[PDB]
């Protein structure tokens, strides 16, 4: 419900519903990605 | 349901034109012969 984020996409569960199911062991880590892969980065990549 | 109504995904409501946290509920399937199994569409007929 913040006004500082534009793109929110989720597959495991709807972000709205969080009281019923409870997340466990959530981790955040910084990575290095260039500016040319703004939307070309996704899980399961078999390119160069 | 047949309506191209932008979803009010975010807390702030948006009307007329999609704005912040406003997304189109409908997207299609990227069908491709190279697409892996499971993603392939199955035609279903339901009789009542």
């Amino acid at each position: 419900n913040s006004a500082s984020f534009s793109t929110f996409k989720c597959y495991g569960v709807s972000p709205t519903k969080l009281n019923d199911l409870c997340f466990t062991n959530v981790y955040a880590d910084s990575f290095v990605i260039r500016g040319d892969e703004v939307r070309q980065i996704a899980p399961g990549q078999t390119g160069k | 349901d047949i309506s191209t109504e932008i979803y009010q995904a975010g807390s702030t409501p948006c009307n007329g034109v999609e704005g912040f946290n406003c997304y189109f509920p409908l997207q299609s399937y990227g069908f491709q012969p190279t697409n892996g199994v499971g993603y392939q569409p199955y035609r279903v007929v339901v009789l009542s």
